[PDB]
DNA sequence: TTTATTTATTTTTTAAAAAT
DNA sequence: AAAAAATTAAATTTTTAAAAAATAAATAAA
DNA sequence: TTAATTTTTT
């Protein structure tokens, strides 16, 4: 939720980004922000405008997509923890009001495009319309409960609890292309984790330790940098983008010096809103306790999974049976550890 | 400007036939002290530490410690152009962009120049300490190749039990059970077909079989396999080639 | 308890290489007089009578007349583990439901113990007695193997005929037709390569060459094969092994 | 009326394994002066000219000119029935469409009669001006098999260049550049392993390597390959069949 | 036996269709 | 020129099969 | 959630 952070780390700190392979993370416990993945499947997997839906009336495109993505997530050996969002905070209410206003404008343009008759405009304006309800996340948590793959309900935000599970070492990394995990404090962030045979995108792995080594900052100055160049929690100062926020952080550290020394006659602080509440909410959120979780990848239920997905979602039998067989093969293969648990990485050889 | 005329090109052809199935994309750490390759598996659970020292090559010459990354499938397909006795001559030019491979047959004069395109890699090299292993097992290499090749039909994992009597390879699967148990050769007629055990303490570890098959793809390099292992420490499958270097092989155990 | 040492373990290895392609699962009958297998094909057209008697076994011990169910592909893979010079010790512990296979190397270094997971399978044995067969031929098995590999390209049908002169391997199909004439010879100096033919009636019988190719896959067992046949009785492809036993291959004509 | 006793029976096996994958159907134009086969490719790029004179056959009885169409996959799987030492007799008749092949063996008493049905096809006949080519080499056939088999892994194009030092093969592709230089032989006096170059001017042409992989299936026919080419004519790959015939392969430049 | 050579099930490969 | 903000602008993955590449499983004279 | 690109601006 940081406007222009991945391009910034691609610009000024190239040593953080290691675009690795999806095969590379064998046996890595991984926390995953799941709600954006649910919108990725409910936006992407459509049969020509219509979402992939069944006889009873509900949609099952997210169930389809994350069953298939999680089976080839274990087929590369990545062990996921799909972390689900909870109650959003009162500081996120302005951005959620902006999202609701953009959804209302998309609804008005969809009502224009339905009378217009262009099919691509209707499918794009319903591709910017997707919003879940707790019934959708309950169906997904029923899938992950029958998966034998652990779900965790975050209290406030899923990426904050993902960053806490990386910080306690309960998982190796947080997997989302949302960039808030480096703000909330995660050392390793896994962008673009797509478990596909069409391996069009490498796994963009973001290291916070190389960011803090390269930029020479602690956690607090990086949180102030992300607040200055734009977050989904509080408004940024108008006129300061990525590079001048990097220079303003690097010339004096805290945001209090930034708001107390910079003149309002050129770059004014908008609305005189206090950024310190967003700072303390990035550092200390209502976060999940990482020592009280049960990160156990058990044996999957097969017959109850078939009964669920073909008694109230009416899927096809042989693809789920091949998926559960690949899941059983991966559960037999998942006891193999890495060499990184025994031999430490002492650099990376780069060719010319 | 790198140049290394290797008079026994079957050794380097067997190195790339070994490394082709295990690593798809690898980076060669070529220095003045010798030729090194340290790259893991794509699943990052099986490391190869190739060493080809400068004394094994005839005319070794390297100015700067140039690191380059090749496609091992493409380099294996280009080293299959050389014969069994073809003298493989390495050449990398100063400010390297391609690798030239010259294959000279000894009897028939034939210069098989093979220029090969280089490519860019980011390969994590790892600091392996010089530790001493408890279970160190010397085997004939075809015997260990046979053991991995026929226990791969049984299951997905071999429990390598190490005793003072001999090393025991146990694999269990849905087809059945298997227990290949060896003995230390008290009566030794030949060195290359003898099993020596160098115990400090008995260990019992489980290793996967796909990477073990990729290790036993290095069988025609040397006739000896130095199976070095300890408790919850990765297994060393050392293929010490004749006075030119040593091809290590690392594998993380299936921990329980 | 069943225990059966077997020094020439290559013989049992090519028995399982012979029965890998035909039979997936059969009941390996164990008797005091040897191991028997009166199996029957998965395509249900041909009968297999494997008999390895107990005098050619080096150390044979059998208490109960048990018939365990053996997956032949699994025992073919486990005997593909076994080397060509390995002393094979078959074992079967009572109340275990496991056929244990122990391979001993010629040197006293490598011991290869394997086991199986059997199944509760039973078969209805038919039983064909050995009556006075009219037409018996005995050619070398590599030559008959070459004959079936010759005629399998032309079509999936062989017309094996006999006369006073010699055996005729007629075949026909979409590629043309091919007649292979193999005559008898009066050569008693060589036995594993010369052919003797005893004939009573001039008979023409039509078979299928897919199952005859599967019987052709048994020829490394011996250099002596036997095609005994008559007018209406289905033929055998008898594989004359030495003192351990034999291997019969019954096949109904088309 | 046609009979052709070929006594060294590996020759026709090597011809049919040479021309099996390249030509699917052609016309064996058989005359009284010897068996000829002049045919274009099935993909219609490469010309194949096969000519065996009558002095190599032991009993070549040809009454008149026979121009009949023979399926090369059919005749290649018929010659796969033959052994590597037998005697191949091509009995034929123009009344029926039967090309009978009889395989008398010296080692055995095998008579393998093989009558083949023949299809009616339009007999292609394209002449070649028998010119003195520019670069005519005489280089080993296993070396050409090795060179085409290894340069085909780089790309589908070889730049065959002749010079005073010798022939140069150069293939470029996705894996890189591969240059193979074959020099002379000074004082070995071997003249089968030896490479001799007969050149008036140096040339440089680009040839496809898939068709050269098809052309190197004739490498057990001879130990020498006579590549003769000029700047505009196709490359002529000639295999000297046992000093009793020749197989010429033509390939247009790329 | 040992070393390579074909056949041919086995796999990826892009690029197509539907996936419910 | 360098750098921000307005305004869109994109979120997936089976199976199927056309086309091409690799092995071990036979296949077997050399 | 993140980009891509024209427009606008220090």
């Amino acid at each position: 939720g940081i406007q222009g952070l991945a391009k910034l780390i691609a610009d000024v700190a190239p040593s953080a980004i290691r675009e690795n392979d999806i095969k590379s993370y064998f046996g890595r416990k991984v926390a995953i922000d799941a709600s954006m993945s649910i919108y990725q499947f409910l936006i992407a997997v459509r049969q020509g405008g219509d979402v992939l839906q069944n006889e009873e009336g509900e949609t099952t495109s997210h169930l389809m997509g994350m069953f298939y993505r999680t089976i080839r997530m274990m087929e590369n050996g990545i062990k996921p923890v799909y972390v689900f969002d909870g109650k959003p905070p009162q500081l996120k209410s302005g951005e959620l009001a902006k999202r609701s206003e953009r959804r209302a404008e998309a609804e008005k343009q969809l009502q224009q495009a339905q009378a217009a008759g262009a099919e691509q405009e209707v499918e794009k304006f319903t591709k910017r319309l997707v919003k879940v309800t707790k019934q959708h996340n309950d169906e997904c948590k029923h899938l992950l409960s029958l998966m034998g793959i652990p779900y965790l309900d975050a209290p406030s935000e899923a990426e904050a609890s993902c960053a806490a599970l990386v910080k306690a070492g309960k998982v190796y990394a947080a997997a989302t292309e949302d960039m808030d995990c480096l703000t909330f404090g995660s050392p390793v962030l896994m962008r673009h984790l797509t478990a596909s045979e069409a391996k069009k995108l490498p796994i963009q792995e973001f290291h916070l330790s190389r960011i803090l080594q390269e930029l020479g900052l602690n956690q607090e100055q990086f949180v102030d940098l992300c607040i200055l160049l734009g977050s989904d929690y509080c408004e940024s100062i108008r006129g300061i983008g990525p590079k001048r926020a990097v220079d303003l952080i690097q010339k004096h550290k805290s945001i209090e010096e930034i708001v107390r020394r910079l003149d309002p006659n050129k770059y004014p602080v908008p609305e005189n809103w206090l950024h310190k509440e967003a700072h303390q909410l990035f550092l200390e959120p209502e976060v999940l306790d990482p020592e009280s979780v049960e990160l156990k990848w058990s044996e999957p239920n097969e017959e109850e999974l078939i009964k669920f997905m073909c008694g109230e979602k009416q899927f096809s039998e042989e693809r789920i049976r091949s998926g559960v067989k690949r899941l059983s093969k991966s559960r037999q293969g998942s006891t193999q550890g890495r060499l990184d648990d025994f031999f430490k990485v002492t650099g990376s050889l780069s060719s010319a | 400007m790198f140049e290394a005329r290797l008079v026994q090109g079957s050794i380097l052809k067997k190195v790339l036939e070994a490394l082709k199935d295990l690593i798809n994309e690898a980076c060669w750490d070529i220095s003045s002290s010798g030729v090194n390759l340290q790259s893991m598996d794509s699943s990052h659970v099986s490391l190869v530490q190739l060493t080809l020292r400068s004394e094994g090559f005839d005319t070794y010459r390297c100015d700067r410690n140039l690191a380059m990354g090749v496609n091992l499938t493409s380099m294996s397909k280009i080293l299959k152009c050389a014969g069994n006795e073809d003298i493989i001559t390495l050449r990398a030019e100063d400010n390297a962009d391609t690798l030239a491979l010259v294959f000279e047959a000894p009897n028939q004069e034939k210069v098989s120049d093979y220029e090969m395109k280089l490519m860019d890699l980011d390969v994590e090299q790892l600091g392996i300490p010089e530790q001493e292993y408890s279970c160190v097992v010397k085997m004939p290499s075809g015997e260990f190749a046979r053991i991995c090749r026929d226990l791969s039909h049984i299951g997905d994992a071999v429990v390598i039990s190490c005793a003072k009597d001999g090393v025991k390879f146990s694999a269990s699967g849905e087809l059945g059970n298997g227990n290949i148990k060896l003995s230390q050769t008290s009566n030794v007629d030949k060195e290359e077909e003898a099993v020596t055990i160098e115990m400090n303490e008995p260990v019992q570890l489980t290793f996967a079989l796909r990477y073990l098959n990729f290790f036993t793809k290095a069988t025609p390099l040397s006739s000896t396999v130095t199976l070095s292992m300890s408790a919850d420490v990765p297994l060393v499958v050392e293929y010490k080639i004749a006075d030119m270097g040593h091809l290590k092989y690392y594998l993380a155990p299936k921990i329980e």
